[PDB]
C-alpha cells in the first residue's frame, strides 16, 4: 500500500554517518520517515517522522557492526522496512588530510594534519582509529603529468634537490598497508621554489 | 586477531562507560552487594603471565562481565538504557578478543570466575564487575593490545 | 583538628592538603568499609602527604582520605576528603623538551618524569614556538608523546628563539595542562 524507500545508503566520511535514500513515487500526499538503529536491546528510533530523505547516525558506538533500517510513513500505514548493515570502522570513508606547504630554497617542507572525527577530539583523529597509518605524498612539476610517491614517517616531510623557481602540486592521503585501503587525496596545493642549492 | 587497535579506546565510548559505573554504583549501593569470597580485583597483575596466557586470563573476566551486565540490563531496564551501548562494545571487544585465543596462577583465575556465577549473589558480582570495569578496559586490555610491549 | 581537607591532584599524582604531628588514612570505593594509614605520613609534621602509589591503592576508582591531628595528650576526630576518581581528576604536567637541530630542522621531544604506579595514561604534547617577545606563537599539531615535533627553520639571522610545550592527556574528556617554561636558544 505504501512503497518503501529506494536507493538506501550509508554515506559514512571520517565517522559522520548520513543514512541517505531516494524519496518513492506517492500520490496520496507529503510522505514521512523512520529511521531505526539496532542497540543491544532492540530497534531504537533515531529520526520519528522527519520529512528530511536522511538521517544522522553519527552516535553510533563505531565499533562493531550496527544494522539500520529506513520506512516510509503516510497517516496510519507504514511501507515494509528496508535494511542495511554498517560497520563505521571498514565502511567509513577516509577523507582527505590537511596540508601546510612551505618554501625553503631548493627543498619543501609539507606538514599533514590528520583528518578530523568531528564527534571526538583533537587527540582522537582518523590517524587514532586506525592502528598502521601512514600518509602518502604525490607530488609533480605543474604540466608534466609525472607523478612521483614517497611515504613520510610521520607527519612532516621534506623534498629536497628540487628544480629552482619550478611550480610543483602535492597531494596527500592517509594509507593503511595492513590492508591497502587508501583514503581519498587532498586538494593539490601548488607552489614555486626559488634558487640555489645547499 | 587485531587487538592492537583497542589500547586507545574512542573517548566518546568512555564517556558512555563512565555514564554505566555511574548509574550501576546508584542501583548498587541499595542492593544487597559485597558477599563473601570476592574475585576482582585479582590479586596478581596480568604483566605476570605469558603474552600468550594473557587474551585467556582478559577473555574469562570479560566474558563475565558481559554475562553479568546483560542479566542487569535485563532485570532493570531503566538502567540498561545507560548500558546498552557499553553492552554493545564490551561483545564486540570480546568477539575480536576470542580470535586471538586457539595448575598454575591461570588455571586457579580461570575457575574461580566459572565458579562464582554458580556460588555468588547478583548484586555482588554486578557490584564486583562494576569496580573491575575501568580495570578491565584502561588497564588489562590496554596490557593485552601491547602484546609484547606490555612488560 | 584540622579544618581545610583537600584531596587533589597535580602533576600526575594525588596529594592531600589539610590547613590548621598528623595521621593520614585512606578509602577505597569498593572498600567503602577499610580504611588504611599512610606510613610515609605516620606522625609527619607537614600539611601536604602524597596520596600516590600506596600499598592496596586502586586508582581505577574514586577514593577519599581522611586526616587528624594527634599529640602525646589527645586525639582530635577525623576529617574525610571529598572523592577524587584518578582516571577523570588527575592533572597532568607540562613536558620536558629535548631540543636537536639538523640542518633547517629542528626538533622538539617531549620527555616525561611519570609515578611509577601510573595507569598507562594516552599523553599527548601541543608545542608552542615563538622568537623572544613575539606576542604571537606558533602551535603545532597534536603530536604523540614519544614522536618529536619537526620545526621548519629560517638558516639566516641568529634570533633568540623560545619553545614551550603542554600535556593533553586524554580518556574520556582531553584534559590540558600549563605551557612548560619557555626554553630559549640562538637560532642558526
Ligand atoms: C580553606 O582555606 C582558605 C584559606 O586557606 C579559606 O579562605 C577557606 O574558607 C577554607 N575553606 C573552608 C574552611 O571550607
Ligand atoms: C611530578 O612528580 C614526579 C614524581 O611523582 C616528579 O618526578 C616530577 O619532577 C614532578 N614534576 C613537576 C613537579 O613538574
Ligand atoms: C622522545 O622522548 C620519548 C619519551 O617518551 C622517547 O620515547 C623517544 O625515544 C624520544 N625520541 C624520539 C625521537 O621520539
Amino acid at each position: 500500500m505504501v512503497p518503501p524507500p529506494e536507493n538506501v545508503r550509508m554515506n559514512s566520511v571520517n565517522f559522520k554517518n548520513i543514512l541517505q535514500w531516494e524519496s518513492p513515487a506517492f500520490a496520496k500526499g507529503q510522505l514521512t520517515f523512520t529511521a531505526q538503529y539496532l542497540s543491544y536491546r532492540i530497534f531504537q528510533d533515531k529520526c520519528m517522522q522527519t520529512t528530511l530523505t536522511e538521517c544522522d547516525f553519527s552516535s553510533l558506538s563505531k565499533y562493531g557492526d550496527h544494522t539500520l533500517r529506513v520506512r516510509a510513513e503516510f497517516a496510519d500505514e507504514h511501507s515494509d522496512w528496508v535494511q542495511i548493515t554498517f560497520c563505521p570502522v571498514d565502511d567509513t570513508i577516509i577523507g582527505p588530510p590537511g596540508m601546510q606547504v612551505e618554501v625553503l630554497a631548493d627543498s619543501l617542507h609539507m606538514r599533514f594534519l590528520a583528518p578530523k572525527i568531528e564527534n571526538e577530539y583533537e587527540t582522537w583523529t582518523m590517524k587514532n582509529v586506525y592502528n598502521s597509518w601512514t600518509y602518502n605524498v604525490q607530488y609533480w612539476k605543474q604540466g608534466t603529468d609525472e607523478k612521483f610517491q614517497i611515504t613520510p614517517q610521520y607527519d612532516f616531510e621534506v623534498l629536497r634537490n628540487l628544480e629552482p623557481w619550478t611550480t610543483y602540486c602535492v597531494q596527500v592521503r592517509g594509507f593503511l598497508p595492513d590492508r591497502n585501503k587508501a583514503g581519498e587525496w587532498s586538494e593539490p596545493v601548488c607552489e614555486q621554489t626559488t634558487h640555489d642549492e645547499t | 586477531c587485531h587487538i592492537a587497535q583497542f589500547k586507545s579506546l574512542s573517548p566518546r565510548e568512555l564517556q558512555a562507560f563512565k555514564r554505566a559505573k555511574d548509574a550501576l554504583e546508584e542501583s548498587l549501593l541499595l542492593k544487597d552487594c559485597k558477599c563473601r569470597s570476592r574475585l576482582f580485583p585479582r590479586t596478581w597483575d596480568l604483566r605476570q603471565l605469558q603474552v600468550r596466557e594473557r587474551p585467556v586470563a582478559l577473555e574469562a573476566e570479560l566474558a563475565l562481565t558481559l554475562k553479568v551486565l546483560d542479566a542487569t540490563a535485563d532485570t532493570d531496564p531503566a538502567l540498561g538504557d545507560v548500558l546498552d551501548q557499553p553492552l554493545h562494545t564490551l561483545h564486540h571487544i570480546l568477539s575480536q578478543l576470542r580470535a586471538c585465543i586457539q595448575r598454575g596462577r591461570l588455571h586457579r583465575w580461570l575457575h574461580r570466575l566459572q565458579e562464582a556465577p554458580k556460588k555468588e549473589s547478583p548484586g555482588c558480582l554486578e557490584a564486583s564487575v562494576t569496580f573491575n570495569l575501568f580495570r578491565l578496559l584502561a588497564r588489562d586490555l590496554n596490557c593485552v593490545a601491547s602484546g609484547d610491549l606490555c612488560e | 583538628p584540622p579544618q581545610n581537607v583537600t584531596l587533589l591532584s597535580q602533576n600526575f599524582s594525588v596529594y592531600l592538603t589539610w590547613l590548621p604531628t598528623y595521621f593520614v588514612a585512606y578509602q577505597s570505593s569498593p572498600t567503602r568499609r577499610r580504611w588504611r594509614e599512610v606510613e610515609e605520613c605516620a606522625g609527619t609534621k607537614e600539611l601536604l602527604c602524597s596520596m600516590m602509589c600506596l600499598k592496596k591503592q586502586d586508582l581505577y576508582n574514586k577514593f577519599k582520605g581522611r586526616v587528624r591531628t594527634v599529640s602525646p595528650s589527645s586525639k582530635s576526630p577525623w576529617v574525610e576528603s571529598e572523592y577524587l576518581d584518578y582516571l577523570f581528576e588527575v592533572e597532568p604536567a607540562p613536558p620536558v623538551l629535548v631540543l636537536t637541530q639538523t640542518e633547517e630542522i629542528l626538533s622538539a621531544n617531549a620527555t616525561y618524569q611519570l609515578p611509577p604506579c601510573m595507569p598507562p595514561l594516552d599523553l599527548k604534547y601541543e608545542v608552542a614556538f615563538w622568537k623572544e617577545g613575539a606576542g604571537n606563537k606558533t602551535l603545532f599539531p597534536v603530536t604523540p608523546h614519544g614522536q618529536p615535533v619537526q620545526i621548519t627553520l629560517q638558516p639566516a639571522a641568529s634570533e633568540h628563539h623560545c619553545l614551550s610545550a603542554r600535556t593533553i592527556y586524554t580518556f574520556s574528556v582531553p584534559k590540558y595542562s600549563k605551557f612548560s617554561k619557555p626554553t630559549c636558544f640562538l637560532l642558526e
